């Protein structure tokens, strides 16, 4: 029932 | 005023359902693809110079690669099951009509889903001289197509075969 | 190749505008309205078979905004090269006099994803029953967009789709007649 998604990766750690 | 655009595309490619699945991640800056994760390679690969240190940082992290390598099962294969009934298994009947457009006979096929369709002109069917505008996507889960016939010229019949309709749909035409 | 599902998201500066959608074989399954924190199914019936937590898309777009801001610096504040749209006004079915129909304005092959689309009947703008899609993805990573106008075909009425884009030197106006 629940559609999932790919999460974007963070390029830098701040 | 200056504009800056980011684009993220996460593609799940299914080849015969969940038997063969590939996950493809592509990142874009100002329309230009700079880095990508192809599941068939299992690592990030640069497309342009900006993606070189980007792919370098992510690939050096075991946790990042294992997350990206498991996308085929956790997201791709999971989502195929969730949407299967209303997308893959969606069937909407075509609406068939015949009219002339010099002589050129038109077969209008409308509102059907999915896109896969067989449109044949027929006594004996004619295979040569049956130009088509092509498959047109209406952007609302329906397709439309016009299949013409360079004729001079007898009753002409348009036969339509689609996965929604069990028997072939036919529309006859005669001028007065 | 059997079936393709694309999760397409974007973020645009300085407009601070983001979008998130799912595409199945060239058709939209749903999108997330960032302003309403809402999952919008392309066909209402889709929300009866599946669900999507809109919050996840908003957190994705925040990451897109952060990454865009990093990438903008790394490029030394280099901007998008604008591509103007080619626009077409058509119907979804053969047009019949006094038979309800829908005019569709197809705005294609453009970037950035910002447009000003207006429908007009006999000159005057019309907003009655009008509807529109989000910025839909193309394989050349440009955008396409659909604008819809329900109408009762006549032999007297004249229709136009006016589109404004930054890549256009002049606002495009595509004419439609029965």
């Amino acid at each position: 029932s629940k559609m999932r998604m790919a999460t974007p990766l963070l390029m830098q750690a701040g | 005023q200056p504009r800056f655009l980011w684009q993220g595309k996460y593609k799940c490619h299914f080849f015969n359902g969940t038997e063969r699945v590939q996950f493809l991640e592509r990142l874009f800056y100002n329309q230009e693809e700079f880095v990508r994760f192809d599941s068939d390679v299992g690592e990030y690969r640069a497309v342009t110079e900006l993606g070189r240190p980007v792919a370098e940082s992510w690939n050096s992290q075991k946790d990042i690669l294992e997350d990206r390598r498991g996308q085929v099962d956790t997201v791709c294969r999971h989502n195929y099951g969730v949407g299967e009934s209303f997308t893959v298994q969606r069937r909407v009947h075509p609406e068939v009509t015949v009219y002339p457009a010099h002589n050129l006979l038109v077969c209008s096929v409308s509102g059907f889903y999915p896109g896969s369709i067989e449109v044949r002109w027929f006594g004996q069917e004619e295979k040569a001289g049956v130009v088509s505008t092509g498959l047109i996507q209406n952007g609302d889960w329906t397709f439309q197509t016009l299949v013409m016939l360079e004729t001079v010229p007898e009753v002409y019949t348009c036969q339509v075969e689609h996965p929604s309709v069990m028997s072939p749909l036919t529309v006859e035409w005669r001028a007065r | 190749e059997e079936h393709v599902i694309i999760q397409a998201e974007f973020y645009l500066n300085p407009d601070q505008s983001g979008e998130f959608m799912f595409d199945f074989d060239g058709d939209e399954i749903f999108h997330v309205d960032m302003a309403k924190k809402e999952t919008v199914w392309r066909l209402e019936e889709f929300g009866r078979f599946a669900s999507f937590e809109a919050q996840g898309a908003l957190a994705n777009i925040a990451v897109d905004k952060a990454n865009l801001e990093i990438m903008t610096k790394r490029s030394n504040y280099t901007p998008i090269t604008n591509v103007p749209p080619e626009v077409t006004v058509l119907t979804n079915s053969p047009v019949e006099l006094r038979e309800p129909n829908v005019l569709i304005c197809f705005i294609d092959k453009f970037t950035p994803p910002v447009v000003n689309v207006t429908w007009l009947r006999n000159g005057k703008p019309v907003t009655t029953g009008v509807s529109e899609t989000v910025f839909l993805p193309r394989e050349d990573h440009l955008f396409r967009k659909f604008h819809y106008l329900p109408f009762l075909p006549s032999t007297e009425d004249v229709y136009d789709c006016r589109v404004e884009h930054w890549g256009l030197d002049e606002p495009l106006l595509k004419h439609w007649e029965f």
